[PDB]
């Protein structure tokens, strides 16, 4: 910290979105990138894209890591992708819910979808611990 | 890319120069996996009796047969000493390290004690939910006997004790899943028509009776010329060989 | 028209098969069950990626190794020239460096690296190795460490680090540092290098032709407001110039099913009326401090194994097929290793067979990876008939009489490095 | 001169026969019957086409689908919001959509359509489909129908009007016109769809993608010097787009001979003293209203079924296989439904087993195709243990006793999706 702001924050926009990062990341691709061809024969109806609605940034779940619960292993997160985020919001009943996000709205109209995906992990510890 | 992420290298030494894969010590090459698993190797062996047949057995099956490129969930037994000491051969090995896969099988069934003429038919729409084959009078009708407008391929003993058939790719989507779980209800649709090639049913054709020390086929199995193992996940957890049996008595 | 053709036939040979070895560079006929009888192959696109089978590309992928502790407050061992990490250097991991799983009567789980999965389908093996090594530190701690590549030892028995600075060798520091590479050399008297481990009953198996060893230059330091440890994550892949020679027999198989079944030739069990067993003492083996099985609670009645066949070697200890039982306890550090057993119940898994003239016992040791080390290493000391009182430090003690066994117990011999 | 040929000997692998799976795109060495040696085929001209098999040019032939009738005076059906027709979409049509004949003791012939016929030869198929709908109107009749296209449904369970209209859908005006076609869309998650009928014992069946439904918009109106019914019928062709993937086992078969073995395992019967049976009622049953099978006129006096295998499934009901009976029977019609049975005498084709602690009885039904659907009801919702009087509408009621047996009746066991 050198500045009367702490220091330049990076900045990472997306639709209406704004994320800010401070650090160098760590970075991986699960197969090759590529553009579909053979979704076209799959479907003769027209294929929607609702851009501002899904190309943007949402946040997924908070989970809390302790000390007392932190073993080598230990499962933080084991989830269905990308069921579990796209039904994240449930009922009193533990039924999941495609009405209310923007980003998960088209998923409520229609039968048969296909995307892309990119996952963020963001943990903001002190300077003083290690893990 | 993290998987591959090397940060702040310290190498004492030049690099070791190359032989171009053994091409420049031995007269070939070794540098991709899929030229090994175009290496044939064992996919099942079981003797059949006159006793695991039909009572009367009307040109039926000996054997229905699962056709996945991973192999099948092989059993160790006292009858099966491969499986037991030698376990799962390359290919199952090398299957392990990725989701999926598109393209055909090349198989080749060996047939001995039979002095009659064996039957094989592919049913690509048809393929089985399980890891294991069937056995004789445990097929079911619908595949016990021969189907029309498969293709298929018959074969007189007498000729020839070997048949080689290739097992093309017929399946209605993208990809086709290995190493997938006998234990699949959320999913059965995938583990149904988008896992396995189809059932390969062998039979007989010919009233000649079975030797009282009955038949013995061996289906062997490769990777044909247009297969692709896809996607590379991990692989998962291995066991020793050498753990089988010990060395601690060096012959038995 | 209807010419004769006497063109003399020729000679051909009858086979009944085509090529089984072949995978490459060459045709094969086959009989392809399509409609279309030319040469066919699947469809693809975008969506379907190539085979991605080419092995550079699958051995560059880093695998995870046994991860250590190195605990800054540990006046002892946090000293300059202490050894804090080594073993042989082959592109298979030593088994004992890498993450397990065992299963009682069944096949222990590896979880083995690309590189050394890859390995385990070839005969023969050459090149470097990255060997990645990752630091669970903050901007407090801070070391100096020595790494090297001591070409044609296999273990650190003569190994100090005022000669490990005698090969080569790098010297890291941790300040603020949590992520380095160390890629070693190639140093052989031959191109090719034989794989390790092999087939069942150690078939074509050799040993690894050099040795890596972590050595303490400046030892760890951290503070007061932050952890103590760094633990130390090691991982490896092939460097840019490795190889695979030759297709052999698999050293590996799948973990889709752990079954085994032994050799019924080679099971060994205690005579009858000598069973049900429990682990006690008696006065005549270290003044009944050590733990043996015994059948009853009359002294002199240890019990006593079958016939032992001549077959069997002598450095061999055994493992238990069968049903078991679980026994409490411990061993004391023992003197120049890191090997201790604190203080708990396990489970039999492991024993030693230990001679009294015409009478054979058997002594209990538990189902853990340093177990089987302790286990292996007390039977090669019976062998070369060492001091009774020299072999007394690797040997469980005795606690309390536990449960005993529904019936009789079965062991299987097997042998380690 | 006589030279030596030492020219080395080929490999060569014997084979009994060429090819029997390609049918395309190879040449088939073979041992023509004729006196001409050469490569000879059969004289031609304008007399005689050429081969007429090219699939698009049959599947574009319309076929006829089960017609129906759209009555304007029904002031109870004939309303805005009412489902006039539906079915799921696949080229084979559903059986109970296509003209059929039933015959007792042998197999149903089904009038399917050229594009079913020759889907059914295959195992994948895909594209648009033109179903074509034909009104029996003159200029007096008017209306507007909703036909929709839902995608990855397969009932009208969740379907009303006002959803359907959320989906692919056209309206079309009864105005003067007698003929419109609907070209429905293909919508899957994937680019070849299995085919829904396959084999024996349901060999590589599966399910259809999407659904058709056809909703009154503007009820029919007509007048009083003109017709009050119009007719519909329902044809279907493949569209432009379709087309067909892979040689199967045919689903169907000729209907030269409708001869068919039942397998003689699963035959089951009344035991021996319990035949002759006829129908009737008993009280312990609904009050004597239900119809079920007697073997005499003293009360529990019910017949009883034979041993009933445990492969044979809880969910199934039974078909008559040799020797049958007539009996006069009725059911109302259920609510929700458009299922009701006018009272008249049938003969008896199917039946439904009722378990009362160890004793089975057998429960008779119609041959009919609605009679059909309502016993393969009523074992599912034994199937489900589901209340007693709620099972009750769905039970054929007693008029009077019926004429008895020959002797026993066999029963074969049967299920329908």
């Amino acid at each position: 910290m050198d500045r009367p702001e702490g220091s330049e924050e990076r900045t990472v926009q997306t639709s209406n979105v704004v994320l800010g990062e401070t650090n160098i990341e760590s970075q991986d691709i699960a197969s090759k990138e590529y553009s579909p061809t053979w979704d076209r024969l799959a479907s003769s109806e027209v294929s929607d894209e609702y851009p501002m609605l899904t190309d943007r940034w949402l946040f997924w779940k908070s989970v809390k890591w302790e000390v007392n619960d932190s073993a080598f292993g230990k499962m933080l997160v084991q989830e269905k992708f990308p069921q579990s985020w796209v039904q994240m919001d449930v009922n009193v009943n533990n039924i999941p819910r495609y009405t209310n996000i923007p980003n998960f709205i088209p998923f409520n109209i229609h039968q048969y979808m296909r995307a892309d995906f990119e996952v963020k992990i963001y943990v903001n510890p002190n300077d003083f611990v290690s893990g | 890319m993290e998987r591959t992420f090397t940060p702040n290298v310290m190498q004492p030494t030049p690099l070791l120069p190359t032989t171009n894969d053994g091409r420049v010590t031995f007269g070939e090459a070794f540098n991709d996996l899929k030229d090994l698993a175009r290496r044939y190797q064992l996919y099942w062996e079981g003797t059949i009796l006159e006793g695991n047949l039909r009572a009367i057995r009307r040109n039926s099956a000996l054997v229905q047969l699962p056709l996945y490129p991973h192999g099948l969930r092989i059993q160790p037994d006292v009858n099966n000493p491969i499986w037991n000491i030698m376990r799962d051969g390359h290919i199952p090995v090398i299957s392990s390290g990725f989701r999926y896969f598109r393209g055909g099988l090349r198989l080749r069934i060996v047939v001995e004690g039979l002095n009659s003429c064996v039957w094989v038919q592919h049913h690509p729409d048809r393929p089985s939910i399980f890891s294991r084959p069937i056995i004789g009078r445990y097929i079911a009708a619908k595949d016990a006997y021969r189907n029309h407008a498969y293709a298929a391929y018959v074969q007189n003993m007498s000729v020839n004790r070997t048949i080689e058939v290739e097992v093309p790719f017929y399946q209605p989507g993208l990809y086709g899943m290995l190493n997938a779980s006998d234990n699949n209800t959320a999913n059965s649709f995938d583990r149904l028509r988008f896992t396995g090639l189809g059932d390969l049913l062998i039979g007989i054709e010919g009233e000649q009776p079975i030797p009282k020390e009955g038949i013995e086929i061996s289906v062997y199995y490769s990777i044909a010329d247009d297969f692709s193992f896809n996607i590379f996940c991990g692989f998962p957890p291995m066991v020793y060989c050498d753990e089988t049996y010990s060395a601690a008595t060096p012959d038995l | 028209d209807n010419p004769p053709d006497p063109t003399p036939a020729k000679f051909f040979v009858p086979i009944p098969s085509h090529s089984w070895a072949h995978g490459t560079n060459t045709s094969e006929p086959t009989n392809t069950l399509r409609l279309d009888g030319g040469v066919v192959g699947v469809g693809r696109s975008d969506d379907i990626g190539t085979s991605d089978t080419a092995i550079s590309g699958i051995i560059g992928v880093y695998g995870l190794l046994k991860p250590f502790d190195w605990n800054a407050n540990d006046t002892g061992r946090n000293v300059g020239g202490h050894l804090l990490w080594s073993m042989p250097v082959h592109p298979q991991v030593d088994k004992d460096q890498v993450i397990q799983v065992m299963t009682q009567s069944k096949l222990t789980q590896y979880y083995l690296p690309p590189i050394s999965v890859v390995s385990s389908l070839y005969a023969y093996t050459r090149g470097s190795i990255k060997y990645k090594f990752l630091f669970g530190n903050n901007p407090r701690h801070n070391a100096r460490l020595l790494v090297a590549y001591i070409p044609g030892i296999s273990s650190d028995n003569r190994l100090t680090l005022e000669r490990a600075r005698n090969s080569a060798h790098v010297v890291f520091s941790l300040n603020e540092v949590s992520e380095f590479v160390f890629t070693v050399p190639y140093i052989t008297d031959t191109m090719w290098w034989p794989r390790k481990y092999g087939g069942p009953q150690a078939a074509g198996e050799f040993v690894a032709p050099s040795y890596i060893c972590m050595f303490i230059l400046n030892p760890l330091v951290a503070m007061e407001s932050v952890p103590s440890i760094v633990t130390i994550v090691p991982m490896i892949a092939a460097g840019d110039d490795f190889e695979v020679a030759v297709p052999a027999q698999p050293a590996v198989g799948l973990s889709r099913n752990i079954d085994v079944i032994y050799p019924k030739d080679s099971i060994i069990s205690f005579k009858s009326g000598y069973f049900p067993v429990y682990v006690g003492s008696w006065h005549s083996f270290f003044d009944s401090t050590k733990a043996i099985l015994r059948y009853g609670a009359v002294s002199d009645h240890i019990a006593q194994l079958g016939n032992i066949p001549a077959n069997v070697n002598r450095k061999a200890f055994w493992i238990v097929v069968g049903d078991t039982i679980k026994f409490k306890t411990k061993l004391d550090k023992i003197n120049g290793t890191e090997w201790f057993i604190p203080e708990g119940e396990y489970t039999l898994g492991y024993g030693v067979v230990w001679r009294d003239g015409a009478y054979a016992y058997m002594v209990p040791y538990p189902l853990t990876p340093l177990g089987e080390k302790i286990a292996q290493y007390t039977a090669s000391l019976l062998a070369s008939n060492t001091a009774i009182s020299q072999i007394r430090p690797y040997i469980p003690d005795y606690i309390v009489d536990s449960a005993a066994s529904k019936d009789n117990i079965l062991w299987s011999p097997i042998e380690d490095r």
